[PDB]
């Protein structure tokens, strides 16, 4: 069509493996927590989805056209992220595909993508916050912050 | 899942308000999302001089909706020869799941708002960003954007190819204002540009010794 109106480039929409944008965290990692790791690690997928996230010559995190930031409550180091519920001792870590850990309210560093998906790929694990263990059900809503160069 | 219909949102000044279609992209569970402004130094607003409506709605699975942003009569002392700067802000709240263990995401998707006033509008397609001026210096460039628009580079190099795919940090100069610019030395800089539309056009430069401009 020589002729048409304004057609802009959409936001991207964030689509994930769960329907409630939830990861699966499993059990307090007690035994693993006291021997001195952190507990297991979790994968989560994020998809950027109807805003041509790829393009031929790479992508718009990697290029720095979008900026990523989780968003959430410090917990005992900038590196941790706090958690509520009834769990006490333990602490959140978000960490990247080159193992780059996330500080709440911080920007990601842009790097490039592996398996030339058109998704972002994070690590997440249960870390002690130095207080006394005491196990339980915990949570978080963590923010996932794009902010559009 | 809530997403937002564009990536920066310019405001025309000679009207009192525009709208955004939002929309929840996940078939299966409701989503709420809150709207809301903030200034240029990402510091929030509420009374003025622009403001976003509904600040928080529900959304059905699939559906489309709006968000409506207006000015106040204090929009009147924003300068009137140059853009100003907000940004909007669209956060999505997800359905409480009651799971023992978890982690959930929240979107927020954060964009530019160009104030653009009424005696400095634009047709569409219509290019200032030609008018930016390359100096060398000490390690890179100084940029200089002598318009009244705010102008977001994202690529700079000695070709085509390389504006558009080469490693750049993008900046983004303030209107009639100038930035210095850690580069190599390009022989015929092309630059690479973020458009309304959301586009990335790049433009040819020539130098006269340390003085670049767009080829005519
Ligand atoms: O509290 C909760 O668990 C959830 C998450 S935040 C939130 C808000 C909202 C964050 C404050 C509102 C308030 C709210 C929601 C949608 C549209 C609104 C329009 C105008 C005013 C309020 C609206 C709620 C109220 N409802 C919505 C209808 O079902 C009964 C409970 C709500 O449950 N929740
Ligand atoms: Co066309």
């Amino acid at each position: 069509a020589a002729f048409h109106g304004e057609v802009v480039r959409p936001a991207c929409t964030l689509a994930m493996e769960d329907a409630w944008q939830i990861i699966d965290m499993g059990e307090t990692p007690v035994r693993d927590l006291q021997n001195g790791f952190s507990g297991p690690e979790r994968k989560f997928s994020l998809r950027l989805r109807n805003c041509e996230f790829n393009s031929q010559g790479g992508n718009l995190f990697s290029d720095s056209r979008i900026r990523v930031t989780f968003d959430g409550v410090r917990g005992e180091t900038p590196d941790k992220f706090n958690l509520s519920g009834q769990a006490k001792g333990i602490n959140l870590q978000i960490a990247d595909v080159r193992g780059n850990i996330a500080r709440a309210g911080k920007v990601m560093p842009a790097i490039p993508l592996t398996g030339n998906e058109e998704a972002l790929d994070y690590t997440l694990r249960i870390v002690r916050n130095g207080k006394k263990l005491e196990a339980g059900n915990y949570f978080a809503v963590l923010g996932f912050r794009v902010d559009y160069e | 899942a809530v997403s937002l219909d564009r990536t920066r949102a310019v405001f025309d000044g000679s009207e009192k308000s525009m709208t955004l279609d939002i929309s929840n992209d996940n078939k299966q569970l409701p989503y709420l999302a809150q709207a809301w402004i903030e200034n240029e130094n990402q510091e929030k607003i509420i009374t003025g001089p622009v403001i976003a409506t509904p600040p928080v709605q529900r959304l059905e699975p699939g559906a489309k909706s709006m968000v409506r942003l207006s000015t106040t009569p204090d929009i009147s002392k924003l300068p009137q020869d140059r853009e100003s700067l907000f940004y909007f802000n669209l956060r999505e709240i997800p359905p409480r799941s009651e799971k023992a263990n978890v982690l959930q995401i929240a979107l927020q998707t954060k964009i530019k708002l160009f104030y653009r006033p009424a005696a400095i509008k634009t047709r569409p397609n219509e290019v200032w960003q030609d008018q930016l001026i390359l100096n060398k210096v000490s390690g890179g460039y100084r940029i200089e954007n002598p318009t009244p628009y705010y102008v977001t580079v994202i690529g700079l190099g000695g070709s085509e190819k390389q504006a558009e795919e080469g490693e750049f940090e993008t900046v983004m100069l303030s209107p009639r204002s100038e930035q210095t610019v850690k580069s190599a030395n390009y022989n015929t800089p092309y630059l690479s540009y973020i458009n309304d539309y959301g586009g990335r056009p790049v433009l040819s430069f020539i130098c006269n010794g340390s003085r670049c401009s767009v080829k005519k």
